[PDB]
RNA sequence: UCGGCUCGUGCGUCGAUGAAGAACGCAGCAGCUGCGAGAAUUAAUGUGAAUUGCAGGACACAUUGAUUUCGCACUUGCGGCCCCGGGCCGGGGCUACG
RNA sequence: AUCCUUCGAUGUCGGCUCUUCACCCACUAAUAGGGAACGUGAGCUGGGUUUAGACCGUCGUGAGACAGGUUAGUUUUACCCUACUGAUGAUGUAUGUGCUUGGCUGAGGAGCCAAUGGGGCGAAGCUACCAUCUGUG
RNA sequence: GUGCCAGGUGGGGAGUUUGACUGGGGCGGUAC
RNA sequence: GAAUGGAUGAACGAGAUUCCCACUGUCCCUACCUACUAUCCAGCGAAACCACAGCCAAGGGAACGGGCUUGGCGGAAUCAG
RNA sequence: CCUCUGGCAUGUUGGAACAAUGUAGGUAAGGGAAGUCGGCAAGCCGGAUCCGUAACUUCGGGAUAAGGAUUGGCUCUAAGG
RNA sequence: CGAAAGACUAACGAACCAUCUAGUAGCUGGUUCCCUCCGGGGCCGCUGCGGUGAGCCUUGAAGCCUAGGGCGCGGGCCCGGGUGGAGCCGCCGCAGGUGCAGAUCUUGGUGGUAGUAGCAAAUAUUCAAACGAGCUUUGAAGGCCGAGUGGAGAAGGGUU
RNA sequence: AGAGGCGUGAAACCGUU
RNA sequence: GGGGCCCAAGUCCUUCUGACGAGGCGCCCGUGGCGGUGGAGGCGGUAG
RNA sequence: AGCAUAUUAGUCAGCGGAGGAGAAG
């Protein structure tokens, strides 16, 4: 992992590779949930899936529309990436299962570290006028998170 | 309409499998030319099984002996 | 409407469109990992 | 679950297109992979009637045209010949 | 680096007794490779206890002993002659040009 | 007149829109003259001009030529940066109601289909110098 | 008529050429 | 300008031209309505192009700068056009 | 154009909204080609029945020339095997 | 071959395929280390060979990384540290397919564009249940095709 | 396996601190 | 002229290592000083 | 430095026929 836990005893980790979810949406969502308490992050991701809370798109915001909810983040551009939120919810469920496996206090877990890396791209093709063929590429991602006890 | 539209009228085969060379070579002699060495090496003695020439080489290494057997036990 | 020769060619091409046996992956000097597979729509026979 | 095989067999046996599988006997159907006739006999699968296309309107106007109606100058589209 | 390239040496052996080449087929469980309905090989000789991805060879202890298709025509189309067997069917041998 | 820039391309006449010329008819108060890559083609159009078809005249033995005439001839791309127009934001404690054609629901009462079936009248809203509203020290 | 040579004809066909300078090039001109 | 054909003359022509009737949003002079887009969202997801980049005035300069000179000035990140 | 037998799921998705610009349709008072290179496109006409039909002509045509009237529903009469 | 447009001859004012052929080009483009002198020197660098270093190395070679310490006008080099796992280098000579930023260079990889253009031709879907971790199936509606979006073949495909 | 069906593992580019 | 099967000498002491190195005896063979085996003259080989 | 003789070149491509060598003598 990057940024190994400061207190390895009171900490848990979760990982995932070659996840067929968009890298940019995932990165924005992970940056949104970083530092949250695990219960707060779970509720926030469910709200994202319910279009009740937004994910601010701060770096990959080209063409991203504007929403009243992004004002909660001091930003104008925000979306509701459902797939990224559900992948992160799966990963957090795995992380808290690992925490339970080590006897940690799940009700006091904070998302200390989270990182989204680009994975090898997946190839398909699209057909273009005048008999041309262009790439249609999936951009999957690796995701890692470290939760640490803080109370 | 000489392109995509004309490509849809393709129903009759010009060529089929040859009974001698197997490609999709009636003249007694084989068609071969010096202006295509790549074609000559694609089909030449040694690209097939050589199911008679290899035995010839083995028998040459012993003088084409026949009618004899190794000494019985 | 087929000839005998065309049908035999097609039968041979059909018997070659199977995956490799799994136990071949356990041999001592095996470099193969999968099968020259042909799909009727993706690649056309030489006819 | 999926009943495509059962419906196709029922259509072939009943000689119809019109096949009605009982929505409640979905488990007694789906294990009739060959048995379709037995399900027909006990009424679990039925042949629906033909959708009605009545000729009452046609017969009534034909009688009206027999008396001579809708045959005036304003109803003719072809020449006399 | 179990491949190339270059130089040199010795030899210098195809085919109607049917070649080169092609097709198809053959393993207890596709390709390459090896084989031909005796088909993943038979016999013999030498060697000597293995083959191996998986159980499955009484390996006589004199361990004999592991390791096809490509007469007329090219559609399997149609013959003819002489024998053999079964009562038309099957088998064998012939039937190109110069 | 010159040939400095551009021939691995700076789209070229005019008009239209928005911040040739000439002649005549009419109105007007006046119907002044110009520039902006002879402003302006990813704004248009394509009548002219500058491909390939064809006709005529003249020229040429001929193939062919002619700011000589004639006819027919594909006008591509913005999602980038800036500019500009607007918009968030940063810093700083009536399918309404009649009528009607064809079909359909067994008929009627009631309806539906015909990419808005057709047609009459029509609320609201929008909208017209097609306002009997306002425009200054 | 055929074979061989000789003369003619032969853009039907073949190959090739169609100068330079030059207030762009062509026309003119020669400052070749 | 006379079978490099001259002249004409009904029928015919997705051939070229002129005028008239009728018709009309071609126009005066634009307005409204419908469908599919565009728009925003979930999912999916290219390409062209790219020295570095990207606010102007004038100057000089390969004689029409975006950068150089002298001035004007300059305020994150963006969205629809 | 509508339906029955037979078939299908709207043609590589769905949801919200109904801005501009667009693509495809509809309408527009008064005027009626003033638009434009040019009536471009699009709008007038359109089926049947009964009347009527010019110049010109190769006597065949032109010709549905042009122009006019009518057309529903219902109840009858007459004629036609 | 052409009822003639130089039209057509498997997406033409002389097809396509291979060879001659690396055809020729007074033309365009590119042409790789440092310093010095006028207007040659490289205890610079790369690969291999002959000698030499009683050279180095699993107590860690090459290679690679490094806001570590330095040397040289510089071509470059030395040392520290890391990780890496099997070879390598100095000096005297010899040899060469020996140094790249360009060539609309070749091959491979990757960006901004960009979560953007876009997923808009053929009228249309809705309710309930079932299976299931989670536009499918069944039933019921509403629709469409109506010389068919029906039922069967030929050519072609070859197991769909 | 900071060798996980793959020796070492640079740069461009990206994530995070 | 072919084919087959054979023929020298360390796995010695200490030690490094995940497992032919290093330090000794230089010990042993040598007419014999390429490959394999978890950097080898002391398993196949090589010389005769 | 054009080009026709020349050169390329008795060379590429094409056809026929061998041997362990051929051809020549």
């Amino acid at each position: 992992y990057s940024l190994d836990p400061e207190n390895p005893t009171k900490s848990c980790k979760s990982r995932g590779s070659n996840l067929r979810v968009h890298f940019k949406n995932t990165r924005e969502t992970a940056q949104a949930i970083k530092g949250m308490h695990i219960r707060k992050a779970t509720k926030y991701l469910k709200d994202v899936t319910l279009k009740k809370q937004c994910v601010p798109f701060r770096r990959y915001n080209g063409g991203v529309g504007r929403c009243a909810q992004a004002k909660q983040w001091g930003w104008t551009q925000g979306r509701w990436p459902k797939k990224s939120a559900e992948f992160l919810l799966h990963m957090l469920k795995n992380a808290e299962s690992n925490a339970e496996l080590k006897g940690l206090d799940v009700d006091s877990l904070v998302i200390e570290h989270i990182q989204v890396n680009k994975a090898p791209k997946m190839r398909r093709r699209t057909y273009r006028a005048h008999g041309r063929i262009n790439p249609y590429m999936s951009s999957p991602c690796h995701i890692e998170m470290i939760l640490t006890e803080k109370e | 309409t000489k392109g995509t539209s004309s490509f849809g009228k393709r129903r009759n085969k010009t060529h089929t499998l040859c009974r001698r060379c197997g490609s999709k070579c009636p003249a007694k002699r084989k068609r071969k030319y010096n202006w295509s060495a790549k074609a000559k090496r694609r089909n030449t003695t040694g690209t097939g099984r050589m199911r008679h020439l290899k035995i010839v080489y083995r028998r040459f290494r012993h003088g084409f002996r026949e009618g004899t057997t190794p000494k019985p036990k | 409407h087929k000839t005998f020769r065309i049908k035999r060619f097609l039968a041979k091409k059909q018997k070659q469109n199977r995956p490799i046996p799994q136990w071949i992956r356990m041999k001592t000097g095996n470099k193969i990992r999968y099968n020259k597979r042909r799909h009727w729509r993706r690649t056309k026979l030489g006819l | 679950s999926m009943l495509r095989l059962q419906k196709r067999l029922a259509s072939s046996v009943l000689r119809c297109g019109k096949v009605w599988l009982d929505p409640n006997e979905t488990n007694e159907i789906a294990n009739a992979n060959s048995q379709i006739r037995k399900l027909i006999k006990d009424g679990l699968i039925i042949r629906k009637p033909v959708t009605v296309h009545s000729r009452a309107r046609c017969r009534k106007n034909t009688l009206a045209r027999r008396k001579g109606r809708h045959m005036g100058i304003g109803k003719r589209k072809g020449t006399a010949n």
